[PDB]
RNA sequence: GGUAGCUAAUACCGCAUAACGUCGCAAGACCAAAGAGGGGGACCUUCGGGCCUCUUGCCAUCGGAUGUGCCCAGAUGGGAUUAGCUAGUAGGUGGGGUAACGGCUCACCUAGGCGACGAUCCCUAGCUGGUCUGAGAGGAUGACCAGCCACACUGGAACUGAGACACGGUCCAGACUCCUACGGGAGGCAGCAGUGGGGAAUAUUGCACAAUGGGCGCAAGCCUGAUGCAGCCAUGCCGCGU
RNA sequence: ACCCGCAGAAGAAGCACCGGCUAACUCCGUGCCAGCAGCCGCGGUAAUACGGAGGGUGCAAGCGUUAAUCGGAAUUACUGGGCGUAAAGCGCACGCAGGCGGUUUGUUAAGUCAGAUGUGAAAUCCCCGGGCUCAACCUGGGAACUGCAUCUGAUACUGGC
């Protein structure tokens, strides 16, 4: 088996890459609240499949890319 | 007292006309190989080849090319003489 | 040809490219300066690395002239810029450590080679 | 040159010494592969004065790391 | 210190030989280099070695051990009377580059990419082990210390080598100090120590290769302002006189 | 270093503080002047406030004065602040982007809780064995550093679908 994460696409606007965004969840150190802390990744994809409201599950290599180090594994929810 | 590594640039700029004249000559063989591929074909580049070969082993017996860069060539070039049909 | 009203680089060490030249001197009417001979200056530009001030009166001597240095033999040796350096009025002598000009035979021909011999260029 | 050596430890007039594995390379009494001893060269004339893992350095000796002239000879103060 | 005449290699290059390496399913082709030292008998000489013997090197292939290069993640000073910012910024196509990666560096096609979780820009800045405070939480802060990252007068280029993005290096340039009786020349104490200056202020141009480490040497031995120790100070803490 | 002797009280004590809070205080001189003061305020004929003097208080090879940081400080408020007026609630309506949202089932495992293997450098706190009396220091063994990653359970709640 492999690490995967979560996430839905926000941008499709390039030749072999997306654009995902990932929630990490994270308690406040101090005031003890959990905040979101979301992160906007890209994302390597060449069989281009995907479009804005996909949700994706993703994995990290190896740098593909300057600022790009993830991949597309499945298209989970397929919906639409 | 002597600070040998005040002699290093002198015995590299002497040396550079050949060890760096020698990288020269070898993108060179790289385009007498594909000149033999249109002389052509596999009765010119792997008798053509097999003059660049010795010189890319002789030259990393020597230093400067060896942890890579020669064996990178040698392999480079098998490879395209093998794609011949 | 270096005269009143002119405007010079200065071969004094941090000076600024803008020195005027007020008077030509010589006690009897003057047309143009001349090398090896001292001349009226104020600073029109000063250079914190320097020790001059702007609007202060001094007096200076011709190092290097276009027309070049040229009286033994009218063989000219040239130069490409008008420049002199600066001199002090009670104490003599030129007021800095460095000099940027080519120190030529007439400048030796004063009290000065003490200051001016770091780097000889003919 | 990966070599079992001796390390600068103790105070003023009192030198203690430990002895460690490392690659050398790297300074002084830092980044070691592990100790393996204390010499002491006081040890208070006592058995429970000076320690050295025979064992261990019996491992890391072969077919292994360098030992030198002064530190094969710190078998000789717990003798052995 | 430059040049020329002269001469040798454990300095240099070819010609040879060469693995499980090269590339492939595989047969197989190819690339290299040095001896030296101490001891020692029969046989022989021009008796400053033929020849035996152990040691230690030399050239190569492939593993361990340990590092070096690379990219991420979680942690992270101020400012919103900075709200928009950007042109290798954001994606593709093809070369080159490095031991290896990526736009890394170029040339061209595409226009995206980043923002209120504060982008963009500007001021301030060794970091953490630690330190002080109070019952603690919390606050104020990171000398020395151990480790790590950066810097070598001011600045560029990177080269050598196992390694420096080179305190005591290269080519130098700048700002300079010093020498030259005048034809061009040496160098960078934020090492060890004094001193000019800056400051309310911080210790001596001390003693020593004695011990230890590293470096060369097969070893005796040689080098070492590394280092190891003194000297001074209520500057803090602790035992103790008058 | 340590031992033995020659040596004689010999060479060895400070600085701040004493009206109320506040420990110890009286007399002289000055007479709103001079010289003081953390706040209330001192000094014109009794000055416990200045300067001295005699006696006390405090600490001691130290004692004291300052520009400042921590405590006192819950008066920056997390442990742990406040909004009627004392100081802050918007004059008002609607609402995007944010925060928050009933309940029956399954499923995902971001987050929580449980169990491991790696790691969390050495000094060092704390326990504790040596070494100098105690201890600073050199350490020999322990502990903690709730962390983080990688494998694996529970399957409840929150987000998601």
């Amino acid at each position: 088996k492999i690490r995967t994460l979560q996430g839905r696409v926000v941008s499709d606007k390039m030749e072999k890459s997306i654009v995902v965004a990932i929630e990490r969840f994270v308690k406040h150190p101090i005031y003890g609240k959990f905040i979101k802390r979301t992160t906007k990744l890209h994302v390597h994809d060449e069989n281009n499949e995907c479009g804005i409201g996909d949700v994706v599950e993703i994995r990290e290599c190896r740098p593909l890319s300057k600022t790009k180090s993830w991949t597309l594994v499945r298209v989970v929810e397929k919906a639409v | 007292n002597i600070k040998s590594a005040k002699k290093r640039a002198i015995q590299s700029e002497k040396a550079r006309k050949h060890n760096a004249s020698r990288r020269s000559m070898m993108r060179t063989f790289i385009k007498k190989v594909y000149a033999a591929i249109e002389a052509g074909d596999k009765a010119a580049a792997q008798k053509a080849f097999n003059e660049m070969q010795p010189i890319v082993d002789r030259q990393a017996a020597k230093g400067l090319i060896h942890k890579n860069k020669a064996a990178r060539h040698k392999a480079n070039l098998t490879a395209q003489i093998n794609k011949l049909a | 040809m270096i005269q009143e009203q002119t405007m010079l680089n200065v071969a004094d060490n941090s000076g600024a490219r803008r020195v005027m030249c007020i008077k030509v001197l010589g006690g009897s009417h003057r047309r143009y300066a001349g090398v090896g001979d001292i001349i009226k200056i104020t600073i029109k530009e000063a250079i914190p690395r320097g020790k001059v001030k702007k609007g202060d009166v001094l007096k200076a001597v011709v190092v290097r002239t276009k027309k070049g240095v040229r009286r033994p033999d009218g063989s000219v040796i040239r130069f490409d810029g008008n420049a002199c350096v600066l001199l002090n009025n009670n104490s003599e002598q030129p007021i800095g450590t460095r000099i940027f000009g080519p120190v030529t035979r007439e400048l030796r021909s004063e009290k000065f080679m003490k200051i001016i011999s770091l780097a000889p260029e003919v | 040159m990966v070599t079992i050596r001796l390390a600068r430890h103790g105070a003023k007039k009192r030198p203690f010494y430990q002895v460690v594995v490392a690659d050398s390379r790297n300074a002084r009494n830092g980044r070691f592969i592990e100790r393996v001893g204390f010499f002491n060269p006081i040890a208070s004339e006592k058995e429970e004065g000076t320690r050295l893992d025979l064992d261990r350095i019996a491992h890391w000796v072969g077919q292994g790391a360098t030992i030198s002239d002064r530190v094969a000879a710190l078998i000789k103060e717990v003798n052995k």
